[PDB]
């Protein structure tokens, strides 16, 4: 009878209180709002039809043993543009025997995969010992001009005209014949006897267009001989040397004049070949050299300057046996836009030690699905938005936050009692 | 407080006591203050807690990114630029956090009204409800059996006056 | 709820019958469940309503723009950007959004309970109130007249004595 | 008595359940929390005291048939600077008989609505047949230049000294005398009784300042001789055609050197003057020719570079009858910057066939209120943060957002029935 | 509403008199409507105040600056930026405040039902508790002493049995 | 009997309303969410190790006469690197008696506080009377630079080789010898006898590296005489001046040609010297000159590009009695970077009249503390995130909001009533 019964809300120990807006709970559990997202390592894409690659052969559907001899899936493989054995920039000069092909493609996002057919390895000298330095500076503007064009292309052959001296000339060091690019011409020419050629002028057209492919701007190599002196170029040299080329007008847009500059080379008696890289607005260019040697640019990449873009470049090596180079990762890694995929372990091929690397593998596997966000620190295709470390820089999409794991809010969860007012909580 | 016994306004907070939704039972001439869980009312606010818990997923699913899309291809660090990002990024997610806390909060006890009205409803004889989700039958009329029939629900030994 | 006509508590959902705020009564020895509107009880919550509608508009114009000046002068594509950032301020504005229909919900029922209050405040021989919405007066004291009285209010036949 | 009374709430089917943060809510209606923006068709501003117009005949106010022949209302022609029959590009080349207008001023937003005064019709060829792509040219450089400046002005004459030998020239196509800003020097030569003049040195000095206007740049246009051929040009001149522009030291800013170039004409026995837009900071600059001709510039657009803006620069042709150009439209989609403003429908005029043409006015109807903001895809001045289309990326101030329709948020309206807590609605 | 002295459910509008919580006592057979504060009450509602207020301090310090991190190294002048973000920022905190203001409202308001319920749980000789908040004694049962016992506290002369 | 009591809640004149979501508040007081924010005048840093600056005498911490000659405390000339009497513009020339100090360092943040000692004052002229302009572009560029780089140092040596004909030179002017940095150098050459000495050519090399230091980029001072006309040029040399800089190949790079460009000189006999400043990429450059004389650059400021960084300048004058300049200021003001701080009132020192100014003191307080935001406009450490008035254009940091002190978000204070539903405010 003089009873009491009460709904009676209880707490202990195992309880936890999470306040909030209005009114506050008391909870057994509790439980992260969104968790924590870790970055997937290797590379990949958004929109997956925004996309192209540019391959090697580890990427060249059409190989003999495939899949084997493949970095890559088919579907992948697909959107690539590759050739068994080629090389931007051996496309760039067209070295004797190598494979030329001609890249070139559109695409808002454009991953390279090529580099490594090129390598100390490959053992090409035409009149320079070293190419590292070169493949590096080369690589660099390619991956610039390529973040910031839509389409791009090697453009094989262009408006040129040669003076009559000259004619085309052959090396030693270059098989027995020369690069394509920076072409060789000479013309006889004994100082002993008193007899110096006619310095010669030639000239040559970047067009504004090629093909369904705009031009906006031409990526040439501008490359001269560097002789160690005077007397050891009078050798085979009449005056002093130099190489240099003009635009439209007389301005000078790249070479190596002897005339105002002093020599610098060393390696003896024969000279050593640099090819820099410049960028030049279409055009009727012309150069002009002393009369020996003319080293004529007759080949180049065009790109339109269309629009801005992301660029992955993934790292291109042998497998232990022959020399490699970081030419590739030092240039991406130099240039803003583009990522650098790189292996921690070394290249052991399935067709063979050079070709299918499962690290490799399992690296350019994300070019098979639709990323939320690429960065150079790893993509991710989860949702929440935040991760514990800072993605890195080079980054395009919806890109997590990097947020201490406790700091991120919680729910209660389990067991809910709602608290009242103020002092309703009584011990 | 209701003594040593409190309505549905209030929580009792026992460090190292029971825990959760409870029948508190105490006589004007007892010492002994019983307290024992209902299983069968429980039923109820247990199922719409689920409900509730429900809800949070789908509104924290909800939360559309107000994440940033970014065309970052400088190299310069920026970390004191994240960093401020992040630590906004972080504030409106507490708001919109505790928007959801209260929300569940409110509907629960709302929730424990829905017992109340329906366990008052359930009698004149009970219907002495004193305080909210607090009632003082007589177990002269009513004994166990309706008492549990009133809370607990066994449905046996009741009392119709027709 | 409660059987068929139930407390300022719970909503009826009758997919195809009526639909508002309306008297719900029931006979103990009957099978018919009245229901019927009061339009003259129901001019408060009707006028309330608007009162509450009437703030929406102020506090969604009081919304100054969460939205950005601009001086983008480049001409390269910013959709990818844009989308983002409306896909965010279109969340922010939800919340805010539930913010005001909760509000609302909250002063809306808080007003009904101004009417219980009102209408319980209108007899001993009314004071019945079971439930909070729901009441048992006894027709032999309180014949149709007073319950118009007491609910719908006509005036007429209620209470003199003093 | 055994009644029952209560306050119920009930809701059917015309019902909708809108929830809410703590408690949510039946309802009747609902309508949109805000409403999509159409963006108006056309030109307009901000501030409408930050602005300044240069001028046609169409924006003329003291024109002979006013209201008629204005494309704009008179408060906007009174904003605008212009003088019938005028043009920048006609101010800069100052070709005979053509209006010559001192065009300049100040503005945070410069609106340009001239041009087709040098259009296709006006036949000038002053040794040049199709102007256009000079037109396009010098466009696209005032509008770049324009959009950096917070001042500018046309530098109708500055400091130059000329040489003895060489005397003014006149030209059969150019009426008869030539142009005023490349302007026509000669002297005396008959190669066939061999006598070539003296090449020819000339200066000139763009000044650092111009009246209250400072210039931090000038456009300066550098032209030159296009000849067929040598020979060809032997056949009035003496070794090989050059004009070149060199600054403070010999550096070169531009010209035309066929002593190192080549010919590339195909006019046959007569020369084309080309046209290049060069952009020189102030200073003392000099120019060397072959004997025979010199084309001396002596006339520029300055610009301080003091603050960026926003451009607009409305389509100028004319109404059917004469032949039109789209340099204007060209140059102004090619330029970040400004927006350009086109006509659907083609030209009728009020006053007359080519003034006063109904869409136009309709577009630079704008110029008279204060948008919201302005974009390449029209201007807003309602106060909606969405629209349904993308605004188009030249655009300035607090531009609406993309959204579809459905997707933006909803309020309840028409009946409220306030819900509680969870099960609270039962069937 | 009601008479000269309503119940916890409004508030009373008086431009010129006292102000604040307070015991608003009226006879049926008076014209004189006694108003006066038993500050012994008011004790928990005054300290509940404080625990409020205390409360924005936190969350309003909490905020963890929705407040940009810049490298501006420009000179342009970009006042129609800051303008727009800080109009925008100036929005975010109204609505926090709002909330903030909200939740303190709900926890007050509940708060002085939670008095209620303890004066209401302080006799079944008062237990009268017409509309909340208020309530009827006879003061032939309750006298003075009782009623300040009931409500004020005084601790001398009132009890229905121990 | 028929009593009845309620717990009421009644407001009167001395409330206001705030409105909440989800019941509101009458309140006695009202207080701001936050407070407005000044910003406290003078400069600061943020990280605290991160910073450097190159100090006057006014820094220099191992002065004879310490504190009180000094405008800054310990623990900030602690992170200073200055000396006594020196000046980055004085290293650069290293005029003749002048203190020549070795400024370099690192830093994510530059502070420079140096100048006042080569203003008019030193009345120093090594064939130039007023030097002003000359620092105003020195500063310009160390400051622009600066703003880029992480590390800078004078390279107060460089790889260089002068011809034999030309000889060390020395002049009147120059005390009796001439500057370190532009290094007069000439030839015996006599124009009545027709002995015109040999043309010279020299070279000298930026170096890639100096030191720990990374050189990405030089701040060479180009310079060269400037005659009033031939004849008087004559006077002294044989036949038309010029110096010319010239890069690897031929490209020129800057100088003076006054064989093509014209004679701009005006006081009389002697010349005057002009300096340019130019950035120069690492490498061997020549020089090309009229034999007569030869100004060699042998030295230079080298930057490394490494990162961007804010840079705070001081302004540097002297107390009354000797003539100052605003070179620094004017150049501070006119590069994108850098925070200026200048003083009210003039100069009076503790030390003696010119060193150890209140004003400067406390304006180069801030250097000791933590700020949260620096900009032109003053620092502030406090924390709110609003300010009456707008913050200047160069800063960093998280910098408060302008915003009206009415305009800012209210908080409820006093005495607290909860309003409840709608109509429960009753009279
Ligand atoms: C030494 O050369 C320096 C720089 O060539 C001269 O300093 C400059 O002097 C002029 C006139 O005193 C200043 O320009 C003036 O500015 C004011 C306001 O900004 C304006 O009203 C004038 O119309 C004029 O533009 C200029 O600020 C100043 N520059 C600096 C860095 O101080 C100096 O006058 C020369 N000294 C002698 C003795 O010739
Ligand atoms: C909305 O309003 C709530 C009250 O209805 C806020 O809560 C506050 O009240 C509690 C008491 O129930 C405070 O507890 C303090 O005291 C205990 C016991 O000594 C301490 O253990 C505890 O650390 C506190 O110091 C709460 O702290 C207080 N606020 C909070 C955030 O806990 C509720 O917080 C408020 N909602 C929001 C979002 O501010
Ligand atoms: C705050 O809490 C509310 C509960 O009071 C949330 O609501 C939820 O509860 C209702 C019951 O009134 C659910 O309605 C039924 O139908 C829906 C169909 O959509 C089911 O999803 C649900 O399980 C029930 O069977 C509501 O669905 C449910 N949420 C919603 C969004 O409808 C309310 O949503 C919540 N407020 C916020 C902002 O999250
Ligand atoms: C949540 O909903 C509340 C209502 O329950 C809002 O409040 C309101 O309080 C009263 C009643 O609606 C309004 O009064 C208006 O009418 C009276 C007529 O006497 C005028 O005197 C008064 O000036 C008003 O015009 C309040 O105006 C209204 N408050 C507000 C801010 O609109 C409450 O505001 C709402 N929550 C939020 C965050 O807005
Ligand atoms: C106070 O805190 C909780 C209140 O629930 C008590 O712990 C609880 O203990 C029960 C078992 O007695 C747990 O049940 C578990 O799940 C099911 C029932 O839900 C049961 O079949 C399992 O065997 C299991 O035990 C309940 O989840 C658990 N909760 C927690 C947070 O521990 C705790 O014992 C209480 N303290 C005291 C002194 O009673
Ligand atoms: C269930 O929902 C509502 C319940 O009210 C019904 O819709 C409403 O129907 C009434 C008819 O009584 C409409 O009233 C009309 O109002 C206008 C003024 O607005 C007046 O001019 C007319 O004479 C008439 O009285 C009311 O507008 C309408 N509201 C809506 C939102 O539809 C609905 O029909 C109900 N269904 C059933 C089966 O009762
Ligand atoms: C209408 O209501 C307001 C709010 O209560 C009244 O203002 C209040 O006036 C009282 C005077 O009794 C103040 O209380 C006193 O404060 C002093 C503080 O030094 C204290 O020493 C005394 O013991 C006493 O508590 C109270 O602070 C003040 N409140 C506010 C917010 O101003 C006002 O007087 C009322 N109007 C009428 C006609 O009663």
């Amino acid at each position: 009878e003089k009873i009491k019964i009460c709904l009676q809300k209880q707490v202990n120990s195992s309880f936890s209180l999470h306040n909030g807006f209005g009114g506050n709970l008391y909870a057994t559990e509790e439980k992260r709002m969104f968790e924590l997202v870790k970055p997937k390592a290797g590379a990949s894409v958004l929109n997956q039809s925004t996309w192209i690659g540019f391959g090697d052969s580890r990427t060249d559907k059409s190989n003999s043993a495939f899949p084997r001899s493949a970095d890559v899936s088919a579907k992948t493989a697909d959107k690539f543009r590759f050739l068994s054995g080629g090389s931007l920039m051996l496309s760039m000069f067209g070295p004797p025997g190598k494979v030329d092909y001609l890249y070139q493609g559109c695409g808002k996002h454009k991953v390279f995969y090529e580099g490594v057919n090129w390598s100390p390895h490959a053992a090409i000298n035409c009149y320079r010992k070293n190419w590292t330095d070169i493949k590096l500076n080369f690589q660099k503007n390619i991956y610039e001009l390529a973040s910031q064009s839509h389409c791009m292309s090697l453009v094989n052959a262009l408006d040129k005209t040669i003076p009559l001296q000259v004619t085309a000339g052959t090396a030693g060091n270059c098989n027995n014949s020369f690069l394509k690019n920076p072409a060789l011409y000479t013309q006889e020419v004994k100082p002993s006897e008193n007899k110096c050629g006619k310095e010669n002028l030639a000239f040559f057209t970047l067009p504004t267009q090629f093909g369904t492919y705009e031009c906006k701007l031409h990526l040439v190599a501008s490359c001269y001989f560097i002789y160690d002196s005077k007397e050891v170029y009078n050798k085979r040299g009449c005056d002093n040397y130099f190489q240099v080329i003009y635009d439209s007008f007389g301005k000078v847009v790249g070479g190596l004049d002897n005339r105002v500059s002093p020599y610098t080379g060393n390696s003896g008696d024969t000279p050593t070949m640099q090819c820099d890289m410049l960028q030049l607005k279409p055009g009727r260019y012309s150069v002009r050299s002393s009369p020996r040697f003319l080293l004529m640019p007759e080949r180049s990449y065009c790109f339109d300057m269309k629009e801005k873009g992301p660029v992955t470049a993934v790292q291109s090596i042998w497998g232990k046996g022959r020399e490699s180079d970081y030419a590739v990762d030092q240039a991406c890694l130099s240039t803003p836009g583009c990522m650098l995929i790189q292996k921690q372990k070394p290249y052991i091929g399935e067709a063979d030690d050079h070709h299918g690397d499962q690290e490799m593998r399992e690296l350019l596997s994300g070019l098979d699905y639709e990323a939320r966000c690429i960065s150079q620190s790893g993509w991710v295709n989860e949702t929440s938005p935040f991760t514990e470390k800072y993605l890195l820089p080079p980054k395009f999409g919806r890109c997590p936050l990097a947020a201490k794991e406790e700091s991120i809010p919680k729910i209660p969860d389990g067991l809910l009692i709602p608290t009242s007012g103020t002092d309703t909580t009584v011990t | 407080i209701d003594d040593l016994i409190i309505g549905v306004l209030f929580v009792a907070i026992v460090e190292t006591g029971i825990g959760g939704y409870l029948l508190g039972s105490r006589k004007e001439s007892g010492g002994g203050v019983t307290k024992e869980s209902a299983e069968k009312g429980f039923e109820k606010i247990g199922n719409d807690i689920q409900i509730l818990k429900s809800s949070i997923n789908i509104a924290i699913e909800k939360l559309n990114d107000r994440i940033s899309h970014d065309e970052q291809a400088i190299r310069d660090l920026t970390l004191e630029i994240e960093n401020a990002r992040s630590e906004a990024l972080l504030g409106e997610l507490g708001i919109i956090r505790a928007l959801l806390v209260g929300n569940i909060s409110i509907g629960l006890q709302e929730s424990l009204w829905e017992l109340a009205s329906e366990i008052t409803n359930r009698a004149g004889d009970l219907a002495v409800e004193v305080s909210p989700g607090c009632w003082i039958i007589d177990n002269n009329i009513c004994d166990q059996s309706c008492q549990n029939f009133i809370f607990k629900f066994n449905e046996t030994a009741p009392v119709p006056t027709i």
